């Protein structure tokens, strides 16, 4: 019996909210 | 996603302030061999003052050396 695999579906957002919950990086 | 490669390729866009940042450190590193230098220069050039300023600069302290020479006339 293979698992029962929950779907993901595609959906489109602002790039501008989105950013909000990329984590925190710095290099310099 | 567009988000995590628009942030990586910002990481580095203050190179500049970066740099300045650099300098500072640096020079602050740097800058205090001024005063064994600055005092030799000064070890050299003050037997060239004139008298007067070179008894004010040590604050009355320095004064003609006494050889047993050029003493006063009656
Ligand atoms: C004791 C126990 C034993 C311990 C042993 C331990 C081991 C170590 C040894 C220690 C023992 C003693 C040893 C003795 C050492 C000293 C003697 C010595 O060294 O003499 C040398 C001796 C040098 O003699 P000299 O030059 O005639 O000396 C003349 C004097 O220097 C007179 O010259 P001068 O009077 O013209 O000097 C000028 C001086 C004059 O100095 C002074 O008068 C200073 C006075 C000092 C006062 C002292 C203060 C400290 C004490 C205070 C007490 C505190 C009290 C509290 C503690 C007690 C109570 C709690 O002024 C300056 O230097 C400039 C002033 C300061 C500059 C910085 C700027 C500051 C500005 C101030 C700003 C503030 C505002 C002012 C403005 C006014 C308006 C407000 O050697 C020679 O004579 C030459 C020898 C020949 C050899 C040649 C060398 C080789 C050349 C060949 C080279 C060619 C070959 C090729 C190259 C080869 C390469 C390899
Ligand atoms: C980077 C620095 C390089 C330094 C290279 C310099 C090497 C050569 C120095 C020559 C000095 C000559 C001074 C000209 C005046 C006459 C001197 C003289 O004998 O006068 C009579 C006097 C004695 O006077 P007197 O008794 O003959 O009668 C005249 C009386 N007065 C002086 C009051 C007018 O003799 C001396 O005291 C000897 C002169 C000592 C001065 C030495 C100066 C050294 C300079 C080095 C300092 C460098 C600091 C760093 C600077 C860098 C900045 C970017």
């Amino acid at each position: 019996p293979a698992p029962e695999y929950r779907r993901v579906p595609f959906v489109k957002e602002d790039m501008e909210k989105v950013m909000e919950e990329v984590p925190e990086f710095k290099y310099y | 996603s567009r988000a995590v490669y628009a942030k990586l390729w910002a990481s580095t866009a203050q190179y500049t302030q970066r740099r300045h940042y650099a300098w500072y450190q640096i020079w602050s590193r740097v800058i205090p061999w001024s005063v064994p230098w600055g005092i030799f220069a000064m070890w050299m050039v003050f037997p060239a003052m004139p008298v007067e300023y070179r008894q004010a600069l040590t604050f009355g302290i320095w004064q003609k050396p006494n050889i047993g020479t050029h003493g006063p006339d009656p």
